[PDB]
DNA sequence: CCTGCATCCGAGAGCTGAGAACCCAACCAT
DNA sequence: ATGGTTGGGTATAATGGGAGTCGTCTCGGATGCAGG
């Protein structure tokens, strides 16, 4: 539970702008 | 040095983020076979070989030239991993 | 760059020092064969004398090093911290001074040449006990600084 | 570059009757300075045969045409009564220093890949003098001191040296961009 | 290490350790030169 | 080359032989040659006197023993894998109390290993050697109390394993009591048991005082001496019957019986000098007419009470003063482990005495030999003291043979080993080298005997010292201990003289080990040399003098591990004392007598001596040594020379006409050179290599077996299927690699195929070795001498052999303890030149000099110049030999030398000359106002030229420091240390990678280095270090299968060692249970451990 | 005896032998012990060793490793990269050819080449008293046996040219590789955790030049 | 009854590389 | 049906063992002893 291991940093996310969108553009249905 | 590290380490705020976001999106990038990349082909990573200029095979060198373009997005939460990984293959075969 | 024996400059008061010193000590074994000095307080002057002798000879060897030869080798290493520290500049030059038995107390009489002059059989066997001792010095010691480490990562990993 | 020595496989043998082992042997073999007559000729092998007791030097190498040994007088081996000796010697035209390792001559199967050192230029040395001209002062005078083997003239190396230098001065001459 | 705020997450008790830890290794009563309570024991007790 | 020597101390002795202290100690154990009747009561003589005769009637008596001859010579020896040994046959009689019937018998006992001509052993075909053993003398000894100033403790100490230590000290209350056996009880009772009334205590001890009174209790007097005996024992084993016999055998068995107890012969000597007595035995009491008689304790109680009632002439003693300290050398240790076999033979043969028919008992029937084959075996094969002998040089192997001890069995231990037992006693002067020992956790613990020490017969070092009798300085030599020592007033051996007369009015000297300022009138003795405080290794260091001892350590050391090289030179500079160096390592060849050489050859040298008698020398010719190194002697003379006494016949390893030659002459230039010389590294030149310089030689042993197995035998052969003939092209039809094949890693050595219907099992060339196979022996079952463990048919071996250049990363040193890997090998057109034309062979950088404070390399340096350019080699003894003026003589016909060359030519000075000249004035170094000429001789006597940079011909902006240096190859070669691993073999248990570069293992990832990666936050690369890399089985699989596909690596799972951490804590009765968010069980051993 | 051997009274020893008998908690316990030797420590693959011979040539993110020290420590990554080309129809066959030293050829040493590019290696000096004991480096394919080390890292390492050798670590996965080229890096770690001071710095002939 | 004060026992003590009775009869296994 | 393996028996009288280990030093807790 230190650096890349902890609770702080280790569920980031990281996504294009294009699948980004149509994910929202999904929820928006 | 890596170009652009204090770029990348003031772009977040604890290092390990950056560490944890290269990461992922270098994973990313090998799952799809370097489709799913937000470089112009005349900024895709080269490597010089006998043979001649090809791209670079190193993902992590790609996944930190793509943050340095600042096309990408991260944080928590942003979207629901299953959904994430569906539409990757749907975009990306 | 380079190093010659002629590179250890030995400073002319030096000599001086020395044969000043040798007319105290003359006071002292005075003062202590009429009746006016004890054996402790004759012991520690002897002492005082032979360390203040050693700092003024330091003293003379970097102030011949720096008004006559700047650009010396051995100057130039000390002085941009490249390499080496007075005591040893002073150990090549003028004198290696005072050595402990290995009790730990010290002998009576200083070692006066330096390695330039070259050291005689006797002095060489004095000044083995402290090269020894150094040695077991770090041998011994090693060991518990290690250990302390691991005690304070085993308090502080967490 | 190589030798072949009768009833020998290996370098760290002994021969009878032979004073010398293999590898003093090919330490004194690295020593023979061969003059080539012939500047097309490229390798040639020379033939030994002696027998004891006697004292085997250069010399005793069989005659080659547009061959010449100039240190003749160099000892190779030293023979007792009994001892024979057998070698054929493999000596090739190069450049520089090839280990043994590198080109790995052999010509039969016990052959001997020996260390070549091609060049036959012992010493160079250059001296650069106060010399003037009438008015001009400071000007300098050069004096190029070559000490060879014999095998080629310090002449001869000087103009190859110069043709060399000349030759890559040459390259300086098709510019392209970058 | 970096001239900056320290970022979450980092171990710092080891770095500690290590940092009391090493000069002591070396450094404290290297090789001794004999010319003309005390040191890693007093730390001990500390 | 011309060799010129300095010094003007006169030596009037010559070195001891130097392996005497080996040879020597076993031939006085052994007494093979000595006739049986004139045998002196030491060594195994003692031993068999000792032990004998045996009571239990009949009785067994000893008569003589002799020794056979070996059954195998050396050379067999060594290839068979044998020891080299002779047997032992002991004469000895059956004897009836009554009936008087003689049965003798001659008994074989077995065999006793024997010491070759130079010191070692040859053990189960390996030499070794046995390293003599420091220890505390036994004897009386008395110490301060630590606990309470004004008190004192005295000591009884027998020889080890001979005895309980003995404690005597006197309480507060005033009652002396004795500590054996870690029992506390009064003395007074064993005064009473050796006899002792009040009167006779009141009259011998009656001057001391109230200690006296404090000790008296008439309770104890009152009884009798038997009672106290009975008494006595029960305090002593609480518990047992106090029957009177039984603590007679008790009582006598602990201090009065000379087959337990024994204070050694060097013991009996400390308690009677100590004590002023004279001692009738060797054991503490005496026991006659069933009565116990004192003979030690009352001397000690008297020199106690003495001591401390403050009377003058008894003092304190030094623990480790060395007239304290013996040394146990190879037959006193041999010796003792004989004694113990010949215990346990004794006790069998009372086992055997006692059973059976007395009518069919002899001699031969009741001795079983196998506990003494079982000591002698164990103490030559197992003991911490019997090593494998260091043999990388001669020096290496002198060296070894020269090693004092103080680990061992019965000795002081590593780790826990304090500051006072390693420092250098003053009584070491002259006796134990100060400088040689290693650095590490072994300083101080394992040293070396000095150049002129003797151990004596007693066990004590002894040092020579000239009479000086009324300033007379005399030729008389006397060898005495540190004890005799400490009586005299003893002047330097530098002391200056005029004829033989001391001509110095203030003479320094040495009283009790304080230097002193003495009148030549009080001067008792002198020392003999200064060669004489240090050991072999450290008086072959030039100008020692001007070394710091830290790096004169470092430099004694190094000079072992040199390797010989085939083009071996010896130094420039040298100390003289290399010839005797090689002619006491046997190495070399001289010749017995005055004669004529007959017959020459690479292998074999006949010599014809005056006397008619041809005598024929084989040449040792490419022997591997214990460390890999070839040993070959090539011979030196000629057909028909003449030949004196003595004169060398042939060169051994490491040796040139008979000097020692560890090394190569070289050129350096001291000076930085473009960082490749940073911290301690070496440029060298490309020349070197050109001309085979640091060219060594090396022969690796490859063995294999084929042996018998349940499921069918293993066969060596050539017919091995599945392989193509070009992995089958060397071996020959016997399924051996033939002689001259050259060898690469993947090659087959020896072919084997193993039942399975057979499959590969041949014995192939390892990653990064190979060379050319020069030697093969097959040894099958049934050969004479043979003797192969059950099971194994036969055995093939496989020397082959490389031919090492130098090359980057290897490592090299001088003399003074400068050391360096090789960093850069630079052409010979890049390296800095003289300016006509000869380029440097190495470059050193200056900053190792200043700090390290070893300035004798710079003036062996300025030597080595003027003996370069005046062609000549010098002899510089050390604290007696050659001094600046005569280096600046020497050095000033060097340069009218080295500067008419260039005049005579028709050359000037340069203009590159001139310009370093300019600087160099502005720098001091020359006097402003001089020719050319004059300023570059002046620079000269300095040791300094002018040097020009081969990249550019430009002279470097100073004058360069540049001369002749001794450099030798160290056998720490990067070639026997590169070592990688991808996968390999795990171990057993754990699962984890195996360790070492032979078992193609891993490096370890420590502890400290997880603190690193924990301290960097790198979580994953810890988490994969521990578990994808080491010991997950699953998960290291499935790694290697994505990366040879092309994905990437999977997440880890649970480390094996985990699950042996949870197994080994069951066993143990304990329920370790993994749990999950709600504290649920999670199984972790996937269902495979439940019902 | 079996649950705790030499606690009271004499050990149980084997015949013929007095080393006691290595019970369970002897097992568990000690420097030796199952804990301390192979839980907080282990034996690693793709790791190997070698002497060190200063770089002055190198980058300070830069390390000289030998051709084949590398062949080695990259060999499955070789293997993928030989069989996607032409120089084996297989892996099997580029493990076969990979095996014998006479059957290695040109194309592969490119193969390398090609691998490693971008990658970095962990090289670590004994005794690792602080973080800076390990470090990471690009590695560049050199001749000869022997690690090519930057000149002023060792002061970090506390290294010199006298005989030291230092080991090398492959990180394997992308998070590894990130984690040693983003934090690791040498030329990121240019002050001191202790005390903010620089610790790559010139040193010895650097600062005599200047 | 409390307290302090020697006394005894147990647990530590850096990292990496390499190195000795004999015989006789019944009885399961394969 | 054979070896290999296992169980039983011996009769003058015998009646409590034997190696070993003494050159670390501190430190912390458990504890028995002395005083009041
Ligand atoms: N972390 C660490 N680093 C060390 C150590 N000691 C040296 N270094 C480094 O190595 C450079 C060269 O040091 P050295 O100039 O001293 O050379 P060396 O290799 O140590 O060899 P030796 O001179 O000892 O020769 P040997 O024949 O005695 O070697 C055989 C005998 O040595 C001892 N021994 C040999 N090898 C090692 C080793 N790897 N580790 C520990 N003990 C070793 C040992 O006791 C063995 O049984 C130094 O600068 C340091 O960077 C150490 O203890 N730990
Ligand atoms: N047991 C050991 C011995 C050594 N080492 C390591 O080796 C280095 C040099 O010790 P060294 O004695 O080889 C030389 P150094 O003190 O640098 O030399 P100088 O004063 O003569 O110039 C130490 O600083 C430690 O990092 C270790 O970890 N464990
Ligand atoms: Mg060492
Ligand atoms: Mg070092
Ligand atoms: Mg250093």
């Amino acid at each position: 539970p230190a650096g890349t291991g902890s609770d702080f940093v280790r569920f980031t996310q990281v996504v294009d702008q294009k699948t980004l969108k149509a994910i929202e553009e999904a929820r928006k249905e | 040095a890596e170009p652009g590290i204090d770029k990348l380490f003031g772009m977040v705020d604890s290092k390990y983020r950056l560490t944890v976001v290269v990461a992922k999106r270098a994973q990313q990038l090998l799952r799809h076979g370097f489709k799913n990349t937000v470089l112009e082909p005349e900024e895709r990573p080269k490597m010089q070989t006998l043979e001649g200029l090809f791209d670079d095979p190193n993902a992590v060198t790609w996944a930190m030239k793509e943050l340095l373009t600042g096309r990408l997005v991260f944080g928590e939460n942003l979207v629901p991993e299953d959904r994430l990984q569906k539409e990757m293959e749907r975009l990306y075969p | 760059i380079t190093i010659g024996i002629d590179d250890a400059v030995i400073p002319e008061e030096k000599k001086q020092y020395l044969e000043e010193a040798d007319r105290k000590l003359l006071q002292i074994e005075q003062a202590y064969e009429m009746g006016f000095l004890t054996d402790r307080e004759r012991y520690d002057q002897i002492l005082q004398l032979w360390t203040e002798t050693t700092e003024k000879v330091t003293q003379a060897v970097f102030k011949n090093f720096e008004e006559n030869y700047p650009f010396n080798p051995l100057y130039v290493m000390a002085q941009s911290g490249a390499r080496g520290n007075p005591q040893q500049i002073r150990q090549l030059c003028g004198l290696r001074g005072l050595m402990q038995k290995p009790s730990g107390e010290t002998f009576e009489v200083p070692v006066r040449s330096s390695f330039r002059e070259g050291l005689t059989v006797l002095e060489y066997f004095i000044s083995s006990h402290g090269a020894r001792k150094g040695g077991a010095d770090t041998a011994l010691r090693t060991a518990d600084s290690g250990y302390l480490t691991r005690k304070l990562v085993d308090v502080t990993h967490e | 570059t190589s030798v072949y020595i009768e009833d020998v496989l290996h370098e760290f043998s002994t021969i009878p009757g032979v004073k010398e082992d293999v590898v003093e042997i090919i330490l004194n073999l690295k020593e023979l300075v061969v003059r080539f007559l012939n500047p097309s000729l490229q390798t040639v092998t020379l033939l030994l045969k002696a027998e004891g007791p006697k004292e085997v030097k250069a010399r005793d190498f069989l005659p080659v045409a547009d061959v010449e040994i100039m240190n003749p007088d160099l000892h190779i081996a030293t023979l007792e009564e009994g001892g024979r000796l057998n070698m054929e010697v493999r000596v090739d035209r190069g450049v520089g220093y090839v280990p043994a390792e590198k080109h790995g001559i052999k010509d039969r199967i016990n052959a001997i890949p020996v260390d070549a050192v091609f060049s036959p230029v012992r010493r160079v040395a250059f001296q650069v003098e106060d010399t003037r001209l009438g008015q001009r002062t400071d000007l300098d005078k050069l004096t190029l001191r070559i000490w060879t083997d014999g095998s080629v003239t310090p002449l001869e190396a000087l103009n190859q040296a110069v043709e060399i230098l000349r030759e890559h001065l040459t390259y300086f001459s098709n510019p392209q961009a970058a | 290490s970096m001239a900056r705020p320290v970022s979450i997450g980092e171990a710092v008790g080891i770095v500690a350790a290590q940092s009391i830890g090493e000069p002591g290794t070396q450094l404290t009563m290297r090789t001794f030169h004999t010319g003309g309570t005390q040191g890693l024991p007093r730390v001990i007790e500390l | 080359m011309e060799i010129k020597r300095f010094g003007r101390i006169r030596e009037v002795i010559p070195l001891p032989p130097l392996t005497e202290i080996q040879v020597e100690s076993y031939r006085r154990a052994l007494q093979a040659d000595v006739p049986p009747e004139k045998r002196e009561n030491v060594g195994i003589q003692a031993a068999f006197r000792e032990t004998f005769p045996i009571e239990e009637g009949l009785v067994l008596d000893f008569l003589e023993y002799r020794l056979g001859e070996p059954p195998f010579p050396q050379d067999e020896c060594r290839e068979k894998d044998l020891t080299y040994q002779a047997p032992l046959y002991a004469r000895l009689q059956l004897i009836h109390k009554d009936t008087g019937l003689i049965k003798e018998d001659e008994v074989f006992l077995g065999h006793i290993p024997l010491m070759t001509e130079d010191g070692s052993f040859i053990i189960n075909g390996a030499d070794r050697v046995i390293v003599s053993q420091i220890h505390r003398s036994p004897g009386v000894y008395f110490t301060p109390d630590p606990a309470r100033p004004g008190r004192y403790i005295a000591s009884i100490i027998p020889l080890p394993k001979r005895g309980p230590w003995i404690d005597l000290e006197v309480e507060p209350n005033g009652v002396v009591s004795m500590k054996v056996n870690k029992r506390k009880f009064p003395l007074v009772l064993l005064l009473r048991v050796l006899g002792y009334d009040q009167e006779t205590l009141a009259r011998e001890l009656g001057a001391y005082g109230e200690l006296v009174q404090g000790l008296m209790d008439e309770s104890v007097f009152a009884m009798r001496p038997e009672e106290a005996l009975i008494r006595l024992f029960t305090l002593l084993r609480p518990g047992d019957p106090p029957k009177r016999d039984k603590a007679v055998a008790y009582v006598y068995g602990l201090i009065a019986d000379p087959r337990r107890y024994d204070l050694g012969e060097a013991g009996r000597y400390k308690a009677e000098e100590k004590l002023g007595i004279r001692l009738s035995g060797r054991t503490l009491a005496r026991f006659e007419d069933g009565e116990f008689k004192d003979e030690v304790f009352l001397p000690t109680l008297r020199y106690l009470f003495a001591l401390t009632a403050g009377v003058p002439g008894h003092e304190v003693d030094d623990i480790d003063h060395l007239g304290n300290r013996r040394i146990r050398t190879v037959g006193e240790l041999m010796t003792d482990q004989f004694r113990v076999g010949l215990a346990r033979l004794a006790r069998g043969v009372r086992e055997r005495m006692l059973m059976g028919s007395e009518d069919s008992l002899t001699p031969a029937k009741l001795v079983n030999s196998r506990p003494l084959e079982a000591a002698i075996r164990e103490f030559f094969s197992r003991s911490q003291l019997s090593q494998f002998k260091d043999e990388t040089n001669p020096l290496s192997s002198l060296r070894h043979k020269r090693r004092i001890s103080a680990l061992g069995p019965g000795g002081l231990t590593r780790e826990r080993a304090g500051f006072d037992v390693r420092d250098v006693h003053r009584t070491h002067y002259g006796r134990i080298c100060p400088v040689e020992t290693p650095e590490g956790a072994n300083i101080g613990l394992i040293t070396s005997l000095a150049a002129y020490a003797r151990v004596d017969e007693l066990g004590f070092i002894r040092t020579p010292y000239r009479r000086v009798v009324g300033g007379v300085v005399t030729d008389e030599v006397v060898y005495m201990t540190a004890t005799e020592e400490d009586r005299y007033t003893i002047a330097q051996a530098n002391t200056p003289l005029e004829g033989n007369r001391i001509a110095a009015e203030r003479v320094v000297a040495r009283r009790k080990g304080e230097p002193v300022i003495v009148s030549p009138e009080e001067v008792e003795f002198m020392d003999v040399s200064p060669k004489q405080v240090f050991s072999v290794n450290t008086n072959l260091i030039p100008f020692l003098e001007h070394d710091d001892a830290n790096r004169a350590l470092m430099g004694s050391n190094m000079q072992t591990q040199a390797v010989p090289l085939i083009r071996a030179q010896a130094p420039v500079v040298m100390t003289g004392l290399e010839e005797r160096v090689v002619r006491d390592s046997l190495a070399a060849l001289y010749a017995e007598e005055d004669g004529e050489v007959a017959k020459v050859d690479g292998n074999r040298i006949v010599v014809r001596y005056e006397d008619g008698r041809l005598v024929e020398y084989p040449l040792r010719r490419f022997y591997r040594s214990n460390q890999g190194t070839a040993l070959d002697q090539r011979p030196r003379v000629v057909v028909g020379q003449r030949v004196r006494k003595g004169d060398l016949l042939a060169d051994g390893p490491a040796s040139e006409n008979g000097f020692l030659a560890l090394g190569q002459n070289v050129l350096v230039a001291i000076m930085p050179f473009d960082g490749y010389n940073f911290e301690d590294a070496i440029v060298i030149s490309e020349e070197l290599l050109k001309r085979d310089f640091y060219t060594s030689i090396h022969i690796e042993r490859y063995e294999i077996e084929a042996r018998d197995t349940k499921l069918g035998p293993e066969r060596i052969t050539r017919d091995i299927p599945h392989l193509s003939e070009a992995a089958l092209r060397d071996l020959d039809e016997e399924g051996v690699v033939r002689i001259g094949a050259e060898v690469k890693p993947g090659d087959i050595l020896v072919g084997r195929t193993s039942f399975k219907d057979v499959k590969d099992t041949s014995l192939r060339v390892p990653p990064g070795e190979g060379g050319i196979v020069v030697r093969t022996v097959r040894l099958r079952r049934g050969d004479p001498g043979v003797e192969l463990k059950p099971g194994v048919r036969e055995v093939v071996r496989v020397y082959v052999a490389q031919k090492r250049k130098l090359q980057v990363g290897d490592k090299l040193a001088n003399r003074h303890g400068n050391k360096g890997v090789v960093a850069k090998i630079l052409p010979v057109e890049d390296m800095p030149h003289l300016p006509d034309g000869t380029p440097v062979d190495v470059i050193l950088n200056p900053l190792g000099v200043p700090s390290r404070m070893n300035l004798g390399q710079i003036l062996e340096t300025h030597l080595g110049l003027a003996g370069y350019f005046l062609g000549q080699r010098y002899i510089s003894p050390i604290f007696d030999g050659a001094k600046e003026p005569e280096i600046k003589e020497l050095l000033a016909q060097a340069f009218e030398v080295y500067f008419g060359k260039r005049k005579g030519e028709g050359f000037g000075v340069d203009k590159r000359e001139v310009e370093v000249l300019r600087r160099a004035e502005k720098l001091g170094l020359v006097t402003p106002g001089k020719t050319p000429e004059e300023q570059l001789k002046e620079l000269f006597l300095q040791g300094k030229v002018v040097l020009y940079d081969g990249r550019t011909g430009e002279p470097i902006e100073g004058p360069i420091v540049v001369g002749q240096m001794f450099i030798m190859k160290l056998y720490h070669m990067v070639e026997d240390k590169m070592h990688a691993r991808s996968t390999g073999p795990y171990s057993l248990i754990t699962q984890q990678p195996l360790g070492g570069k032979a078992q193609f293992g891993g490096q370890r990832f420590g502890e400290m280095e997880v603190w690193a990666l924990e301290a960097y936050g790198a979580a994953h690369t810890l988490q994969e270090m521990l578990t994808l890399k080491s010991d997950d089985i699953e998960g290291r699989n499935a790694a290697y299968e994505a990366i040879i596909k092309g994905e990437d690596v999977p997440e880890p799972s649970v480390p094996e060692s985990f699950r042996v951490l949870v197994k080994e804590l069951q066993a143990l009765a304990l329920d370790v249970q993994t749990l999950d968010e709600k504290d649920n069980p999670v199984d972790i051993f996937e269902g495979l451990a439940s019902k | 005896a079996l649950l705790d051997n030499g606690r009271r009274g004499a050990p149980v020893t084997n015949p013929g032998s007095d080393r006691p008998l290595r019970s369970l908690t002897d097992i568990l316990s000690g420097k030796q012990g199952r804990f301390r030797q192979n839980l907080l420590g282990k034996r690693v693959d793709y790791s190997g060793r070698s002497v060190i011979v200063v770089g002055p040539q190198l980058k300070l993110h830069q390390c000289g490793l030998p051709k084949r020290m590398a062949l080695e420590l990259f060999k499955p990554f070789l293997l993928k990269k030989m069989e996607e080309k032409g120089i084996a129809p297989n892996v099997k066959a580029a493990r076969r050819m990979l095996e014998r030293q006479r059957d290695i050829k040109d194309e592969v040493w490119d193969a390398l080449e090609e691998v490693i590019h971008g990658k970095v290696v962990l090289l670590n000096r004994a005794p690792t008293l602080h973080r800076l004991g390990i470090q990471a480096f690009q590695p560049v394919l050199v001749e000869g046996q022997s690690i090519q080390l930057h000149p002023l890292v060792c002061e970090a390492f506390n290294a010199d040219f006298d005989g030291d050798q230092m080991a090398v670590h492959v990180p394997l996965s992308s998070f590894a590789q990130a984690e040693a080229r983003i934090q690791m890096l040498s030329a990121h770690n240019l002050l001191s955790p202790a005390s903010g001071e620089p610790l790559a710095k010139p040193s010895r002939d650097i600062i005599l030049g200047l």
